[PDB]
């Protein structure tokens, strides 16, 4: 992820989805 | 970890192995791209940055990344005799590139609510039973917060659990951190799906005893120290 924090894999993939 | 399972790649992106003289010794957690949060007693015999390497990946034999260490900071008031303020920070030689698989956990809020019986995950390469050897593959185990006062029962730790500490385990035992898991995280997910580090693996009487849950450094009690040292 980024200079944010606490993100599991499911949160990351969600944020990538358009 | 007793009574847990093998973690999958990317489940725990903040988890790192700390290697002393090329052997897994302790766990830790990335809290930003320069800093790892861990336990003080990890460095009781050696605190020479040149002798420590951090790795990321579920495997300590085949890590995804190896990182040199530059600084080791032990809490000013760490007291080994009573396990008080068992907390440390490690700063890396070079920044880590954050990816889906490698990035930071959140620190809890000063007002974070952590109820007894609430679920949490503890992770590490520690032994799978008391007196066993460390494992090359990262494990996870699910446990419940146990109140400090219950943990302080005369048949348990009988007054040894102090305010900057926290306890977790399961009623029938068999699920717990063990030797080699120190400095690793105890984490809870909030309802927005963010994960926070509530505890650092510290100590206990053996491993997995029903009357003797795992004892952890309470991270909320050290927020101001961490921010001073790291700006986080």
């Amino acid at each position: 992820l980024i200079n944010e924090c606490g993100a599991g894999p499911d949160l990351i993939t969600l944020s990538e989805q358009r | 970890i007793l009574g847990g399972t093998e973690a999958e790649e990317g489940s725990w992106p903040w988890q790192v192995s700390l290697r002393l003289n090329n052997a897994h010794h302790c766990g830790g957690s990335l809290i930003n791209n320069m800093w790892i949060l861990t336990a003080a007693h990890c460095f009781r015999s050696n605190s020479n940055p040149r002798d420590w390497i951090a790795t990321s990946g579920i495997s300590t034999t085949f890590p995804k990344l190896r990182m040199r260490v530059r600084n080791i900071l032990i809490h000013n008031n760490y007291k080994s005799a009573t396990h008080e303020n068992d907390i440390a920070l490690v700063r890396l030689e070079n920044s880590v590139t954050f990816t889906k698989d490698i990035h930071s956990v959140c620190l809890p809020a000063a007002t974070q609510n952590i109820p007894p019986g609430s679920t949490a995950y503890v992770t590490g390469w520690g032994a799978q039973e008391y007196a066993g050897h460390t494992v090359p593959e990262l494990r996870q185990g699910q446990v419940r917060i146990i109140s400090n006062d219950v943990c302080n029962a005369p048949h348990s730790y009988n007054g040894a659990i102090l305010s900057g500490m926290l306890c977790a385990g399961v009623p029938q035992g068999g699920v717990d951190a063990c030797q080699g898991d120190a400095g690793g995280p105890l984490v809870q997910e909030d309802s927005r799906r963010l994960w926070f580090i509530v505890g650092i693996v510290s100590w206990g009487d053996q491993c997995g005893l029903p009357d003797k849950p795992g004892v952890y450094t309470r991270v909320t009690a050290y927020l101001d120290w961490i921010r001073q040292q790291t700006g986080i």
